[PDB]
């Protein structure tokens, strides 16, 4: 119950998951230039109007 | 598994054994002894089976109940005071292909004998898998028992482990 | 798929019956067991132990007990404590306040 | 009176009530029991008799038993509310008794140390 | 070839023989047959190691450490004071560990000496152990196995400081 | 002996990705040379 | 039958008696006589809890 | 209790060993006379277990 | 320190330059003749320790851990011999390169006076091991275990790297020297909460403390006999070395910090001892007792009395052996059946004889058989946590109760009862095996007549 | 057939007790308690290939 | 073999002239800033640890 | 077995019986040093705070 489990189950085993997803996130992309340029303009106007950037 | 008649003789037995325990003297165990064999012939010739098996439940509720809390056991019998006493000494005989050649010159007529052994083991194995393989059934044997050898010459299949196992006393 | 069959396990003993374990050649098989021994035997564990058992008064508990001798000779031979709870002189310290 | 079989006392096969009413299905099932066995008694003995082996018969059961009691462990487990309960139970709850026991403990020594309380008249090893 | 003085022992006090019986005591002639048979040889052997010693004599010097300024008179952080003045402290560390191991010592061969009536013949042994051990506890008890010269000031300190609000209260 | 990678284990690293989701599916591994 | 699929890491492993190995046959010519089991058969999960240095379950008179 | 405990044991043992390792009191019996040494030192030491004066 | 790391450093050249047929013989014969020049560190004073320059010192707690790492590097060698002779040669050499290059790194890291020099060091041992655990283990599990014990180590590393670096920006210096006589107390607050974490969850790790230890039976069951070796005979001991020294800058922190993992030891050593009598493999039964036995010393380092850190130093050293030489009679046993259960080859007295007495005295002594070693480092610390609270006593009893049924239990089980019949590739002990077995419990025990050199500075 | 090594388990198992029964402190004391423990274990497995005789 | 000694050397020889260079120009500029702005970097009136009073704290 | 404890028996003496008997030799005639006074003046080396002639000499040659 705890070491081949549960020790496993809150630390190595949940991050590890936790990673792989992240990374099919970043990777799962279409390869499009027109959607890649689409989130500059959406990083471009976050920037200002979220974080002020600009001043 | 057993029979009917396997697991009364069993229960007979028993019965004796347990009797003697609680009895200790012989004279006293010899006269209840009879009288113990005697209700089992009360009923020796039950030939209504489904009364026969209701006496053995019977007899096996009342034979727990009066059960010796600590039996007589043979010295060397399972549970005894001596079983697996040896089990120590006990050295597989392919332990001698491992001596040094200044200890196997100190017998050198016994191990004279023993390449007479094994050169017999050698040339039998082949002949004892194939007499298996042709006396066994399709799918497997169906039971443990083992056959004879068929033919003058040969041996009986699977015989080295039996023939050549250790003493009851090696050392 | 084109993989070779699995070793069998060799026994040493079977081609050299004075085998001791470290070699297939006979020869180095030897050596490698004196060097072990002499070294490993002969020098670390028996000079080494004769060294460990002569060293020079290890962090210095003989000096310790010979001071400690001294001191406790002065002292009850002047009429003072044999030890104080003050380790430090108290005209060196100003408490706060 | 009955035997009052247990966990730790088994009921003994002569007082077992199946053990007598053996029908025809449970004679071929103890048939079928002892093929099995019988099969994979020639198996190990063809290798055991065999002149030229020298080594270990592998027993895949063996292998079985040791790969089950920890490789095959993890991947069969779910958290829910056996498993949870359980390890909540256990992983965290001695050590939370046991923190408490020793703190209160050393609390309760400490404040009659303060209060020069405690007798340590000759403790001096530490 | 011990100071009598450090490790104190009483003056002796054996009776005479006084038999009451015609029997010969037999210890008495195990005592002759192992003072001819054990003694006389092992003597011998050793005035012999004892020549040998005396043809090549020579000497060891017991060590004598000239005092240095202690932690109390270091500036903060000044090493090169600091060290001087720490190795000093754990050198006193050490003798006054073996101060009470000698009173402790002469505490435990009082005890066997005096047999039966120690409890009365040892009190003088026991009240020096009683108050070294005190001037013990008070200088290095509590300190952790990371004491220094600054944890025992800092530990003295505050023992000063309670003794100073006791008096005032008084 | 020694375990050493067979192919079972080589393909784990042959894929256009190394963790397969129902969003690339329908990935394949890029030419060979390059060339399309 | 297998052990009940609740958590616990246990898989297809069977659910065998939770029986001694004292309470085998001890004339039967097993494989291995001393754990009183014979090759190839399924070993119970908890075997090395049932071998004869340690727990027994064998009826008792009492 | 040194002394005659290690008696009983030391005669026990020969008992056992008379037996060919029997060691249930059930099957032995009448060797009063045939062991008569061993007789004497199981009956001294048990008068001396038992607190026999003298003993 | 350069009388020892030169000549460690030769071993290389000497490997590669040897005749093809003659690595084993130079290679052992000369690391044989450097752990006898390790005994000249035994120059301790009773004030000062022994500072050779501004990058290295030793003193009574480094230097006998110095000499039980040098003198580990001859018995790997001899014990990795024989399931390395049918590889090539260039591919023999650079094991043993890996071998003298974890000596290297471990002879610096122990004599270290600054904690950067330290931590790159005590960084640097990871690489090493973890190429000999997944180029020379022979499962597949070996690339697992790699992976675990990398980033287990590295995930408390990390933030040690930051606390240490942190430490001399405000501090100054981080020379072990300068910090004895600079150190302030370490104040309570959330900030000094996380440093204290940083400075000592790396080294917890390492022992490793009950809860982070599943890296460790996963390891050991994966690496080779050599890996095996110093990976419970002196990695290990990283973390024990390094919480003695840096417990010194997070007083009095330490007071209340420490009760989560003192209740974390004195529990999971309980824990992983009752878990060694059921497990089937025998080295991960001797990798968990490494986590029970480690567990005393966390313990003892936590509490910080003279008598706890005595009974540290004492076993950290004779685990060490123990734990080694009970690797290596495993490893015995798996090179005849290639198999680690414990239950597969039983009644092993029977067929050889002088093995099962080295089974029976490394059984001995890692249940504390007084007056070993392995009883007076665990006697001090029981004496020390007696103090600490009285309590203490009742799962340090309990625990030396388990111990010495799981220990007897290994012997019994493997050693003792019917030899399995078709086992009959059971070959006599080598000379090779009988040297390596007596090279561990001889010096364990000689060292019960001066047990004083493995005291530690608190001596 | 191992009477000489039983006779040096006996030895061995006086030698403890007398360690036992001469200690002036307790360390000295344990070593003999420890080591009757011991011998005792040795000796009463004596026959090792009885599984009784070893639990 | 030789010309990869010899390069590494030479050109390592003014890397570690400039290395040290540099750092005696760190350590010029440090003592020159701090003899211009004195009141920043006051020589400290340093006590004893007799006079100092530092807390203590049992270990028990 | 018996040839691993001859050739171990063999080589711990090819080196300790010599050490047992220069032991004996130099307790015998050389012989430990007398405690004295240190003269005035006189500014002992190192090695001659200690006792035994093995551990002056260690003294001098290593330490
Ligand atoms: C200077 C530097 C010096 C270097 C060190 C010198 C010491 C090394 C000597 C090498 C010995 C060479 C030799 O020929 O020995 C043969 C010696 C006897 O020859 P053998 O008859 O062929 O024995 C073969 C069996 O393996 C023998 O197996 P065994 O079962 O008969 O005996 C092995 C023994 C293991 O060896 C021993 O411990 C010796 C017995 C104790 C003395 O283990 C035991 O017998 C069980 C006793 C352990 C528990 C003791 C109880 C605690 C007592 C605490 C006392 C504390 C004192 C205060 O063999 C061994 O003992 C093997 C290990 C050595
Ligand atoms: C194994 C570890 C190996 C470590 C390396 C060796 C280191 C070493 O040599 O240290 C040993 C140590 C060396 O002493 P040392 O510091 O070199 O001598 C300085 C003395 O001031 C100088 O002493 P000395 O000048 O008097 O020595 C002269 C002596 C010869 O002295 C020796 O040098 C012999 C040393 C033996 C050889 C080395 C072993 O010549 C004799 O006259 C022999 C006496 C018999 C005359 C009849 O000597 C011994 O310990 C020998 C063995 C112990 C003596 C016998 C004790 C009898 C047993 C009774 C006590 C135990 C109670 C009974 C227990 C039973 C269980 C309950
Ligand atoms: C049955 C009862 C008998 C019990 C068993 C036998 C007992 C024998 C007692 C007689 C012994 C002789 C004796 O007096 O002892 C002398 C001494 C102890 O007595 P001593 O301290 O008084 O020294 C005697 C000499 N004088 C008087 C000058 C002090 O023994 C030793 O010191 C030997 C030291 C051994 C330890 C050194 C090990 C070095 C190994 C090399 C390193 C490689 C391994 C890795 C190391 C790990 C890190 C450290
Ligand atoms: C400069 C200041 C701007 C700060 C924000 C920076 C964000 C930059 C993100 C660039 C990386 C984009 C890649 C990525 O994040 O994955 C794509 C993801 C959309 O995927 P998603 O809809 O979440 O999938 C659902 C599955 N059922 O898109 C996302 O949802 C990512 C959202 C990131 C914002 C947090
Ligand atoms: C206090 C701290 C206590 C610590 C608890 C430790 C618990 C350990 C329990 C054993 C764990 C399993 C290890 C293997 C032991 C085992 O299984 O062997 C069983 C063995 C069987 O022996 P037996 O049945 O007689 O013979 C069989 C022949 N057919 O029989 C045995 O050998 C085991 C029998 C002992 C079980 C423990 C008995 C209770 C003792 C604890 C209470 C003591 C309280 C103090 C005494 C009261 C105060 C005066
Ligand atoms: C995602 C992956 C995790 C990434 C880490 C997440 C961040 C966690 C960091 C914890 C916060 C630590 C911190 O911020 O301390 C800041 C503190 C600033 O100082 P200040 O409080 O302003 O006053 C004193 C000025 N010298 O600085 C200090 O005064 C002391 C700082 C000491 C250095 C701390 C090192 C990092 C602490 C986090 C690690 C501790 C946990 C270890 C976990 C290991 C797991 C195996
Ligand atoms: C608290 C301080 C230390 C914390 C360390 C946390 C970082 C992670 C350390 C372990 C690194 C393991 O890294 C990766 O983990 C996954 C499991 O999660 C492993 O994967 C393994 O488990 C999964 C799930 O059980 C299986 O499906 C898979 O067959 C198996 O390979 C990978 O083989 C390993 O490459
Ligand atoms: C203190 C913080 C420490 C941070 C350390 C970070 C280390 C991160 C290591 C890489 C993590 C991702 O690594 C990846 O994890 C997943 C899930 O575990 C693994 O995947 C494995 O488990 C999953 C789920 O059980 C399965 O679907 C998969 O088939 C199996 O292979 C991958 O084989 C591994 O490559
Ligand atoms: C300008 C600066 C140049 C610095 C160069 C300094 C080193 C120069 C080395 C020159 C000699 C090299 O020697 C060449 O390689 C090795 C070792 O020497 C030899 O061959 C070697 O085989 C094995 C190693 O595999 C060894 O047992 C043995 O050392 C030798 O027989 C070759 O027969 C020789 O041709
Ligand atoms: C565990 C054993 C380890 C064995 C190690 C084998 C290598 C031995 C290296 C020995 C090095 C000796 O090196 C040299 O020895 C001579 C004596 O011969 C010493 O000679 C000097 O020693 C001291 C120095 O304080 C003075 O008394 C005096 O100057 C002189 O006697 C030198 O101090 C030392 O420079
Ligand atoms: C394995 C995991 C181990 C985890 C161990 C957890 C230890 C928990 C430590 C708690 C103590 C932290 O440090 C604590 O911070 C608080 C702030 O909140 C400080 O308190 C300070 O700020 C608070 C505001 O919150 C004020 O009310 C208070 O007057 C002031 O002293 C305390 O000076 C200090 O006691
Ligand atoms: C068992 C073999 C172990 C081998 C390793 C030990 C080898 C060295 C053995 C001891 C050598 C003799 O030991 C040495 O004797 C002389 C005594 O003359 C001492 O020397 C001292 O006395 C002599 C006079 O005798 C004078 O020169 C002078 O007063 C001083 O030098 C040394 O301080 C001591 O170290």
């Amino acid at each position: 119950l705890l070491d081949l489990i549960w020790l496993e189950a809150i630390l190595p085993k949940t991050i590890s998951l936790a990673q792989m997803k992240a990374s099919t996130l970043v990777t799962n992309q279409k390869g499009l230039i027109k959607l890649y340029f689409l989130s500059f303009l959406i990083t471009i106007l976050i920037s200002m109007i979220l974080f002020n950037f600009h001043e | 598994y057993l029979t009917h008649q396997q697991k009364v003789l069993r229960l007979y037995k028993r019965a004796l054994r347990h009797l003697e325990s609680w009895c200790i003297h012989r004279d006293k165990y010899r006269y209840f002894a009879c009288l113990l064999r005697a209700r089992f012939d009360e009923h020796k010739n039950e030939k209504d089976m489904v009364k026969a098996t209701q006496l053995l439940r019977e007899a096996e509720e009342e034979f727990w109940h009066g059960q010796h809390p600590q039996p007589y056991i043979f010295p060397e019998s399972p549970g005894g005071t001596s079983y697996e006493r040896y089990e120590c000494y006990k050295v597989p005989e392919w332990c001698l292909d491992d001596w040094h050649p200044s200890e196997k010159a100190m017998y050198p007529d016994y191990f004279a004998k023993r390449e007479q052994w094994k050169k017999l083991r050698r040339e039998s194995w082949e002949r004892e898998v194939k007499q298996l393989q042709e006396e066994t059934p399709v799918g497997g044997p169906r039971t443990e028992a083992l056959p004879p050898a068929r033919k003058q010459g040969d041996l009986p299949p699977l015989w080295w482990h039996i023939v050549t196992r250790p003493r009851e006393r090696p050392m | 798929w084109q993989e070779d069959p699995e070793p069998e396990d060799e026994n040493l003993y079977e081609k050299n019956p004075d085998s001791h374990g470290y070699d297939k050649d006979p020869a180095v098989d030897i050596w490698n067991m004196r060097v072990v021994f002499f070294f490993g035997f002969s020098i670390v564990l028996v000079l080494g132990s004769t060294f460990v058992a002569y060293l020079p008064d290890y962090r210095m508990q003989e000096w310790a007990r010979r001071e400690a001798e001294r001191l406790v000779k002065y002292r009850e031979a002047h009429g003072l404590p044999i030890m104080e709870s003050n380790c430090f002189d108290p005209s060196k310290i100003q408490l706060p306040e | 009176p009955k035997y009052e079989a247990s966990r730790l006392s088994s009921l003994p096969t002569t007082l077992d009530p199946a053990e007598y009413d053996i029908s025809s299905e449970t004679r071929k099932a103890q048939a079928e029991r002892l093929a099995i066995r019988s099969r994979l008694k020639r198996e190990y003995q063809l290798q055991y008799y065999d002149p030229s082996r020298r080594g270990v018969i592998e027993d895949p059961a063996l292998v079985r038993w040791t790969y089950a009691r920890s490789a095959n462990i993890y991947p069969n487990f779910r958290p829910n509310t056996k498993t949870s309960l359980l390890g909540a139970l256990f992983g965290i709850g001695p050590l939370v008794f046991w923190y408490y026991v020793f703190k209160t403990d050393r609390d309760r020594k400490e404040k009659l140390i303060q209060e020069g309380k405690l007798d340590r008249t000759f403790n001096i090893s530490y | 070839s011990w100071d009598k003085d450090v490790y104190p022992e009483p003056p002796r006090r054996t009776p005479a023989p006084s038999p009451q019986t015609s029997l010969p005591n037999p210890i008495t002639y195990l005592t002759k047959a192992f003072d001819l048979l054990v003694d006389r040889p092992v003597t011998l052997v050793r005035e012999f190691i004892e020549r040998q010693h005396a043809k090549n004599k020579y000497y060891y010097y017991h060590r004598e450490f000239r005092r240095v300024p202690d932690i109390t008179e270091c500036q903060e952080k000044d090493v090169l004071c600091m060290f001087e003045a720490e190795m000093q402290w754990r050198r006193d560390y050490k003798v006054d560990q073996e101060i009470v191991n000698i009173i402790q010592e002469r505490l435990k061969a009082c005890q066997q000496r005096e047999g039966e009536s120690h409890r009365q013949n040892c009190a003088k042994e026991l009240e020096q152990f009683t108050q070294v051990v005190k001037a013990y506890q008070d200088r290095y008890h509590d300190l952790g196995a990371h004491y220094s010269a600054r944890k025992c000031l800092a530990k003295q300190k505050q023992r000063m400081l309670a003794e100073r609000k006791a008096a005032k209260e008084a | 002996r020694q375990w050493q990678p067979d192919v079972e284990w080589a393909e784990q690293y042959g894929g256009a990705v190394m963790y397969p989701t129902k969003e690339t599916a329908h990935w394949k591994p890029p030419p060979w040379n390059d060339v399309d | 039958e297998p052990y009940p699929d609740d958590g616990t890491g246990y898989g297809d492993y069977p659910k065998l008696p939770d029986r001694s190995q004292q309470e085998r046959d001890p004339w039967y010519d097993w494989d291995h006589p001393d754990l009183r089991l014979n090759w190839g058969e399924p070993m119970h999960w908890d075997l090395d809890m049932y071998i004869r240095n340690r727990v027994d379950t064998s009826p008792t008179p009492v | 209790h040194a002394f005659f405990k290690a008696m009983l044991f030391m005669c026990s043992g020969s008992i056992i060993h008379s037996l060919n390792d029997e060691q249930d009191i059930r099957k032995m019996g009448g060797l009063f006379k045939a062991m008569p040494f061993t007789t004497t030192a199981l009956i001294v030491g048990s008068l001396a277990l038992t607190g026999m004066p003298f003993l | 320190m350069l009388k020892y790391i030169i000549p460690t450093i030769m071993l290389m050249p000497l490997t590669w330059l040897s005749k093809n047929n003659m690595i084993w013989v130079n290679s052992t014969a000369h690391s044989l003749l450097i752990s006898f020049t390790s005994l000249l560190l035994m120059n301790q004073f009773g004030d000062n320790s022994l500072n050779f320059s501004l990058l290295f010192f030793s003193d009574s707690l480094s230097t006998p851990l110095l000499i039980l790492t040098m003198w580990l590097l001859p018995l790997m060698l001899m014990a990795s011999q024989h399931h390395l002779s049918k590889e090539n040669l260039t591919r023999k050499k650079l094991f043993i390169t890996m071998l003298i290059s974890l000596q290297l790194f471990l002879i610096m890291t122990f004599t270290a006076m600054e904690l950067i020099l330290f931590y790159i060091l005590f960084e640097a041992t990871l690489v090493p091991t973890l190429i000999i655990i997944t180029r020379w283990g022979n499962q597949t599990e070996r690339l697992n275990a790699g992976l675990y014990f990398l980033f287990y180590t590295l995930a408390g590393s990390l933030p040690l790297l930051v606390a240490l670096i942190y430490i001399q920006n405000t501090v100054g210096s981080l020379n072990f020297l300068m910090l004895q006589y600079w150190v302030q107390p370490v104040h309570n607050s959330w900030s000094n909460v996380f440093m204290w974490l940083a400075c000592m969850m790396a080294f917890m790790v390492k022992m490793p403390l009950y809860g982070l230890h599943l890296w460790l039976p996963k390891a050991h069951v994966e690496a080779p006999i050599a890996g095996s070796m110093v990976l419970a005979a002196v990695l290990l001991k990283l973390g024990g070395y390094g919480m003695l020294r840096i417990t010194l800058i997070l007083n009095p922190m330490t007071d209340f910090m420490a009760y989560p993992f003192i209740m974390l030891s004195l529990w999971g050593m309980i824990m992983t001892s009752s878990i060694c009598l059921r497990q089937t493999d025998l080295k991960s039964l001797i990798a968990y007792s490494s986590v029970s036995h480690m567990a005393l010393v966390i313990v003892a380092i936590l509490i910080q009395t003279p008598w706890s850190y005595m009974g540290a130093t004492a076993l950290m050293i004779a685990h060490g052996l123990t734990s080694s030489m009970l690797f290596c009679l495993a490893n015995s046993n798996y090179e005849r059946i290639h198999s680690r259960t414990m239950i597969l080859a039983r009644g092993l007295q029977t067929l050889l004889p002088l093995m099962a007495t080295w089974w029976l005295l490394a059984s001995l002594t890692n249940l504390a058989l007084p007056p070993t070693i392995n009883l007076i480092g665990e006697l001090f610390v029981v004496m020390s946590t007696f103090s600490w609270s009285n309590i203490t006593i009742i799962l340090m009893g309990v625990n030396m109760v388990i111990t010495a049924l799981y220990s007897l239990y290994m012997l019994i089980m493997t050693q003792r009862g019917k030899y399995t019949y078709h086992i009959n590739n059971i070959s006599p002990s080598f000379t090779r095996e009988n040297a390596l077995m007596s090279l561990h419990i001889l010096p364990l025990l000689l060292l019960t007549l001066n047990p004083k050199i493995i005291l530690g500075p608190l001596y | 057939p191992n009477i000489n090594k039983f006779f040096k388990y006996l030895l061995l198992f006086l030698i403890t007790m007398l360690i036992l029964v001469t200690a002036n402190n307790l360390f000295q004391l344990f070593i003999g308690w420890e080591g009757v423990g011991i011998m005792s274990f040795l000796l009463i497995g004596w026959w090792y290939g009885r599984a009784d005789a070893n639990t | 073999q030789l010309l990869y000694i010899t390069s590494f050397v030479f050109v390592g020889y003014y890397l570690l002239k400039r290395q040290d260079y540099m750092y005696a120009v760190r350590d010029h500029d440090m003592f020159s800033y701090i003899k211009s702005h004195p009141e920043d970097f006051p020589e400290k009136d340093k006590k004893t640890y007799g006079e100092v009073f530092e807390e203590f704290h049992p270990v028990r | 077995d018996k040839r691993f404890l001859k050739l171990l028996r063999f080589y711990i003496l090819l080196t300790g019986i010599p050490v047992a008997i220069g032991i004996t030799l130099i307790n015998v005639f050389i012989g430990e040093a007398e405690l004295a006074e240190i003269p005035e003046g006189y500014v002992p080396e190192h090695w001659e705070y200690f006792k035994h002639p093995i551990s002056r000499w260690i003294a001098r040659t290593f330490f």
